[PDB]
């Protein structure tokens, strides 16, 4: 962009500019800002380009003490990655729990063909409705401080497969949230839905939230069954047929 | 929640009045021919009924608690009556006007009942699909599919008068004022969920956090296009608006980061209204160009010379295909069909060739005014030949009748058809390359 | 006396209707259309506002 | 351009600025100076002019003392009279004549240029016609020149033909007329 618009010249000199050398002294001058927070203001002027070669002849910087959380002090947070896990099913299976990437879509779509309907509503705004895809897309789309999503994920022959996807989203104030489960058909009993409660109990009480709040069905007898067996608050709504849960997290 | 604000069932109208020239009397009379479906409550001891509703003494004489509250009195009242309304307990009030100053004891009085306030010195809001105009605005709306947000009355005003001149149907259309309780981040997640909204607009003049935007407008651009407007460029402009300056290199990176387009004017406004409406979404970057003039179509590629557009190569069985239609017609070896006197005819046979192949993307058609081909007929044509292809569906379509006394008519049957129109060449152009860089 | 009929004060619809294609539908259109300076009332248990004004159930509960 | 340049002419980029050019060679008196006041109901336009007036740096206009007093006491709570842009929010014809009266008797700018955005409280025909007999009614009228923009499309084509019949230029958008205005600016 900055070539193009002519704000900087290409062939200033007898040689072109290599563009992966400069992107390459960018990054590394990001991570160091980012690393650093005693740093206030950095200058480097002149920065010497010599074709594939660069290098710096006079730097300045003015730097400060002190600071709060050095994450708070920016605009985009990075991806967490220190929440990825491998996790041996109840059968001796292997597979991974990690958060989700926008690169999901299409698997995501796939599997919730072969997903129950009963279990397919959650409730938005004191109505019931059910996922579609645009839902799922949004999904993928996610700030990992106020909305949370966790994907279990099976390797075959250079695919990724979608087993299981749970999600979390928490109000303005920090005081309550809400909570979604799906689980994919051929795969009850097995203990998924539990270990995917389990991650997302361990992240929200972490996160500093009260209490969890979430819906499902009368006729539906497994979620009731692991919400009991948490043996956390179900209250049954007569003349709607909702079941409401809720997790007070202490 | 915003659910009390933009679907309430009952509204309490705090101030109304019999005077024309009073704010409550708007309010009664915009409230009262819009469609709604629950009660409307004027309180007010100067009146036994406005405009035929009977009314009540006092906030604590209402039948029953209500779900939005306006208030059209003076300022110097409204601590008092926010209190009141926190005993009776209702959810969400619309400020019209505050003396700059108590904003911390409304929001101290709003948290301490639990109430959501639409920030001081906004218009109003308009939900056509509810039959819903709690605005104080003079001119009327339709239902459609475009959602506009605004932050400045005089700005609110200024804006929703030349859409409304510009007649183009709205989904939602919220004026904040103060943003002192309800921010656009807020707004943000409520539009982008919403299935009447198709597009979403935005003027900003001052954020108060860019963090939180950032996040939601990311959030909720992968749904639908966004784009927005700002003005504080010059230090005039930063002084009439009271707002700080040194930050407008950081906007565009701003808006880059959250996948956001951005306009320069006005002029290209009205433009934008066109096209987020009207106009089906891209699959490519090839334009196709048809005229009967050499000059207007030299002028559009003068202009997509300056934007690096992409230009349409004809396969030979096209070129073939459209040779025998009329001879002395060069044009057949451009991307550029070229004509003088030809008549709406030659437009039908080359409409329904070229829509046959599988050449472009986007089809644009110029037509200034002749004696040969007149414009409504032309225009009559055109509409009927789009109607009965079976290929229109995989086509985007562009027009531009040139001549604005004779073809009026013209241009508002396109309008009902539901196909983009514009006054000028490179006007189309600007457009086309809008949605290039969008995609 | 005529007078309050000529000179009414005070009116009540009952069969209020929001159908359009009812009588009362066009009388409550013809009566807030006009100028009227006292209360509309609308009567009727099939609807709780007629046009954006509160219905009554029943004339024993008029206030 | 180097030849267009020297033989003393101007240049312009695209038809949009051409009936720009049309509606500005005809209806316009020469200008005597390079002095700009403004005056709308309504923050946004103005400050949408101001931008493009001040990407062709251009000239903006100061306020005497005298002015500043008689235009002040008209009507209280508008700070725009410490500014050459008068701003309104919910004003009246009135303010509009109470206005034009004391800005045309003071010798302070060039060229005067009017915005209007429709309202209840000032509708779209009766202002122009209001503004119109102004004009004519005034003596100084001759040694100024106007410019006019109804911001309006639909409701606002009766009072363009006026103007279009009392021979005053009209412009659809601001900073379409900041674009005329400097056009006559370079060219002298």
């Amino acid at each position: 962009q900055g070539i193009k618009s002519k704000k900087i010249r290409a062939r200033s000199a007898l040689r072109p500019l290599d563009v992966a050398g400069l992107s390459q002294l960018l990054v590394q001058v990001s991570n160091l800002i980012v690393d650093c927070p005693e740093i206030q203001r950095l200058d480097i002027h002149p920065l010497l380009a010599s074709g594939s070669e660069f290098t710096a002849l006079d730097v300045t910087l003015d730097i400060s003490p002190f600071e709060g959380d050095n994450e708070s002090r920016l605009a985009v947070r990075p991806y967490p990655h220190q929440l990825e896990e491998w996790v041996e099913l109840k059968n001796g299976e292997r597979c991974l729990f990690r958060p989700i990437l926008p690169e999901d879509e299409p698997q995501l779509q796939q599997f919730i063909s072969r997903v129950t309907k009963e279990d397919l509503y959650y409730r938005y705004f004191s109505e019931i409705n059910e996922f579609t895809h645009e839902d799922l897309a949004n999904m993928t789309q996610i700030d990992y401080d106020r909305e949370m999503a966790f994907v279990a994920v099976r390797r075959i022959d250079q695919t990724e497969e979608i087993l299981g996807v749970t999600r979390a989203i928490s109000d303005p104030d920090n005081i309550d949230a809400e909570f979604a489960v799906l689980v994919r058909s051929d795969l009850k009993g097995l203990g998924l839905g539990r270990r995917l409660m389990e991650k997302l109990i361990t992240y929200t009480r972490d996160h500093g939230l009260q209490r969890l709040n979430g819906i499902t069905m009368p006729n539906n007898r497994g979620m009731v069954a692991l919400a009991r067996k948490l043996g956390f608050n179900v209250d049954i709504q007569l003349e709607e047929g909702i079941v409401g849960l809720t997790l007070n997290l202490a | 929640g915003l659910e009390a604000l933009l679907r309430p069932k009952s509204i309490a109208v705090i101030g109304a009045s019999m005077k024309p020239n009073r704010a409550g009397y708007l309010m009664m009379r915009n409230l009262l021919a819009g469609g709604f479906n629950g009660p409307v409550l004027p309180v007010t001891p100067a009146w036994k009924a406005v405009l035929g509703v009977l009314a009540w003494p006092d906030i604590a004489s209402l039948p029953f608690t209500p779900d939005l509250a306006v208030l059209c009195t003076n300022a110097s009242r409204n601590l008092a009556l926010l209190e009141e309304l926190g005993e009776k307990g209702c959810k969400t009030c619309i400020i019209l006007s505050a003396p700059a100053s108590q904003h911390e004891d409304l929001r101290a009085c709003a948290l301490r009942h639990n109430m959501r306030l639409l920030g001081p010195n906004s218009l109003g809001l308009l939900a056509p699909w509810q039959g819903l105009n709690a605005s104080f605005s003079p001119v009327p709306i339709k239902r459609g599919k475009l959602a506009f947000i605004s932050q400045s009355a005089a700005v609110s005003n200024t804006i929703l008068d030349w859409a409304q001149q510009r007649k183009m149907g709205f989904s939602y259309f919220i004026a904040l004022g103060d943003s002192l309780d309800i921010d656009v981040d807020e707004l943000l997640d409520y539009l982008a969920r919403d299935s009447k909204t198709s597009a979403i607009l935005l003027y900003l003049e001052q954020l108060s956090d860019a963090r939180r935007f950032v996040s939601a407008a990311r959030s909720a651009s992968r749904n639908k296009p966004i784009l927005v407007i700002k003005s504080g460029r010059s230090p005039a402009a930063q002084r009439l608006l009271n707002t700080t300056a040194g930050m407008d290199p950081a906007w565009d990176a701003a808006i880059q980061r959250a996948g956001l387009l951005r306009v320069q004017d006005t002029h290209e406004l009205f433009s934008a209204v066109e096209t987020l409406s009207h106009m089906r979404p891209l699959r490519g970057d090839r334009l196709m160009i048809i005229s009967n003039g050499a000059a207007p179509a030299a002028l559009a590629l003068d202009a997509l010379w300056s934007r690096n557009g992409k230009l349409a190569t004809l396969s030979e069985a096209t070129c073939q295909k459209l040779r025998d239609a009329l001879p002395e017609h060069v044009a057949i070896s451009n991307p550029l069909d070229l004509r003088d006197d030809a008549s709406s005819e030659h437009y039908i046979k080359t409409l329904d060739i070229l829509l046959h192949s599988q050449d472009f993307d986007a089809l644009m058609v110029i037509h200034s005014p002749s004696a040969a081909a007149p414009a409504t007929e032309s225009a009559q044509v055109l509409i009927e030949a789009v109607k009965h292809h079976p290929r229109s569906k995989y086509v985007s379509l562009l027009t531009n009748w040139c001549g604005e006394h004779s073809s009026q008519e013209a241009r508002r049957l396109f309008s009902e058809a539901g196909l983009p129109t514009y006054r000028t060449p490179e006007g189309t152009i600007t457009a086309f390359m809008h949605m290039v860089e969008y995609r």
